[PDB]
């Protein structure tokens, strides 16, 4: 089932780049975080100061696809970075918190 | 039951 999860992940990755290529530039106002593939999920252009969220993916057997992933776009329009390694980091912790 | 997926630093 890990072979299938990886395949799902690679399909989503390809689909994410297609989506990011085809959608017009951001139409909103003020600072914002850029659309991005984070490694597991696609995120759209997001206004500064918004905590975006979407369903957990089903790539992994301990992930609950009915839980939510969050990703914080800070008030300068910069995606949250994990303080441990200073790289952009989405919050998947609830995906397998209660397994 | 399965191995636990890492969601910490160095993951997406
Ligand atoms: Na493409």
């Amino acid at each position: 089932l890990y072979v299938v999860g990886r395949k799902k992940m690679m399909d989503a990755q390809y689909k994410c780049y297609d989506r990011m290529q085809q959608l017009p530039a951001y139409q909103g106002e003020g600072p914002y975080c850029n659309r991005t593939w984070d490694g597991w999920l696609c995120w759209d252009d997001t206004p500064a100061g918004v905590l975006s969220y979407q369903f957990c993916p089903d790539y992994f057997p301990d992930f609950d696809p009915s839980e939510k992933v969050t990703k914080y776009c800070d008030e300068k329009g910069v995606w949250f970075k994990h303080p441990e390694n200073n790289r952009t980091w989405s919050n998947y912790t609830m995906c397998n918190a209660f397994t | 039951t399965y191995p636990r997926t890492n969601t910490g630093s160095g993951t997406p």
